[PDB]
């Protein structure tokens, strides 16, 4: 669960970066 | 250096080219300019060679996180590239023991 939480933290960091970039585009 | 305003970027340049040049460790996690120094240091190639995708990405995170004008965000990206160039003196404390 600790290593898979390291998955969820890194994956959602790309989700937060892509949502912020899409807000700049729109 | 932690957190740190717009001033700490010029402070990193003043300490990067110091007498003699001395290291500037930046602890991330706190945010603001220490995190753009870190997000540089992770993947900025030969320091000042931040590529084009990062150019727009770094300039979005500067113009959004600092809430500064777009000219100032580009200008702090240029001062960032100056500071990032000597990243061998830059160290990042990536917490997480």
């Amino acid at each position: 669960m600790s290593m898979r939480l390291e998955e969820v933290n890194e994956r959602e960091h790309s989700m937060k970066a892509s949502l912020q970039t899409v807000d700049i585009r729109l | 250096i932690v957190e740190g305003g717009p001033n700490v970027i010029s402070i990193v340049l003043e300490y990067l080219r110091d007498t003699p040049p001395v290291p500037v460790v930046v602890c991330d996690g706190s945010g603001r300019a220490s995190d753009i120094l870190a997000f540089g240091h992770k993947y900025s190639e030969e320091g000042g060679l931040i590529n084009e995708s990062l150019r727009d990405q770094l300039l979005v995170t500067i113009q959004k996180t600092f809430t500064y004008t777009r000219t100032q965000a580009q200008h702090l990206f240029i001062i960032l590239m100056e500071c990032m160039k000597k990243k061998e003196l830059i160290t990042v404390f990536r917490m997480g023991h």
